[PDB]
């Protein structure tokens, strides 16, 4: 769960790391004298290399949603056992309400 | 249907790549400087420049689109991918009989020992001679 | 002086009409030019001489100022995507772990009653989720 949800939240940052490597191309680019045209290189293959994995996992991801779709409501639950685990907690808060009650009878037998 | 819907998202993820590739190459085409013949270099210069504006723009508007197809995918997998739903389905369930178990074991052992004390006081009220 | 109703957006409709209007000068003075009559061409071999070298020095001062108006707005849309990034679909979540809910056309709608759990009880508990981060 935390797995696919993962993976799309790394996209997320990705897409961004895309735009802002563009973003970096261009202001290398728009340098008067612009001497690490090695690293201008190096920022042009991690803007493609961005933008492919991106496109790479957005289609696997897409495709393993075609294998496990069906179109239908998922007729499953858990409200039984929910209901019962609340009714097991209210016999515990009426048994203290009772305990409660018994104790103040006895500090009131003991008190005189 | 869901078959469409997919399609449908693979349709949006394809343009959205396509789009930013394109607008990138073609600003990096644009900025190549060539020889003018009748394009009247201040004209020439203004047009380049709304051209590299307008396609950054166009870059930006893909990647809030492709932000946009990220959270309908998150959105298409929390509503229906079977396999996680069982197993939240699954753990919520285990959980919750644990602590019905715990709860019932608490009060049988709380009803014994209650139980033994109201065997004390009923022996002790009803021999009581008043 | 007063307009259709437009109090924001009025700037950006002054530029564009006066593009409007020189746009109009473009066709008019190209159609008058078109027909013989009221305006005419003569065909004359005139030349110029640059005084400058202006096709390097002011493509390149304009390609890079151009260049740099380009990577502002990239890597100002760029940071705008790092804050904005630094919880509606986290809640979808924990509710969809606790609750039994569905999508019908744009509508994410949830399931209330027990008819999972197996009562035949005429009534649907159908609970609409409603984005406001969320609520029911």
């Amino acid at each position: 769960l935390a797995n696919e949800r993962l993976r799309a939240l790394e996209d997320i940052e990705r897409e961004i790391g895309a735009i802002l490597q563009n973003a970096g191309t261009v202001i290398l680019e728009l340098s008067k004298e612009k001497t690490n045209e090695r690293l201008l290189d190096r920022q042009a293959a991690a803007f493609t290399a961005s933008v492919q994995h991106v496109e790479a996992e957005l289609s696997a991801q897409i495709r393993y949603l075609t294998q496990v779709a069906t179109g239908q409501p998922h007729e499953g639950s858990s409200y039984s056992s929910r209901k019962d685990c609340q009714m097991a907690l209210k016999r515990v808060d009426y048994a203290r309400l009772k305990l409660s009650d018994v104790a103040r009878t006895c500090e009131q037998m003991l008190e005189n | 249907s869901k078959e469409t819907l997919l399609q449908s998202y693979n349709k949006r993820l394809k343009d959205d790549i396509k789009s930013i590739m394109d607008n990138f190459t073609e600003i990096i085409k644009t900025a190549k400087i060539e020889d003018e013949t009748q394009v009247s270099r201040a004209t020439q210069g203004e047009q380049d420049n709304y051209e590299m504006h307008v396609r950054a723009a166009n870059i930006v508007r893909a990647g809030e689109s492709l932000m946009k197809l990220v959270s309908d995918l998150k959105q298409f997998l929390i509503l229906n991918d079977f396999p996680s739903v069982n197993e939240a389905i699954d753990q919520r369930n285990q959980q919750l009989r644990t602590l019905q178990e715990e709860c019932d074991r608490k009060l049988i052992t709380l009803r014994d020992e209650i139980s033994i004390d109201l065997y004390e006081l009923e022996e002790e009220y009803y021999s009581s001679s008043s | 002086k007063f307009q259709p109703s437009l109090w924001p957006w009025d700037s950006v409709r002054n530029n564009l009409r006066s593009a409007l209007t020189e746009m109009c000068v473009l066709y008019d003075v190209l159609s008058i030019v078109r027909d013989k009559k009221f305006m005419t061409l003569d065909p004359v071999s005139q030349d110029a001489l640059p005084p400058k070298q202006n096709p390097q020095t002011l493509q390149l001062i304009s390609k890079k100022k151009s260049l740099a108006g380009a990577a502002q707005i990239l890597l100002k849309g760029a940071e705008r995507l790092t804050k904005s990034v630094t919880d509606f679909n986290s809640e979808l979540l924990r509710l969809r772990q606790h609750w039994k809910l569905r999508k019908v056309g744009d509508k994410i709608l949830g399931d209330l009653s027990y008819r999972s759990a197996g009562s035949l009880f005429p009534h649907h508990g159908t609970f609409e989720v409603i984005k406001n981060p969320l609520d029911v």
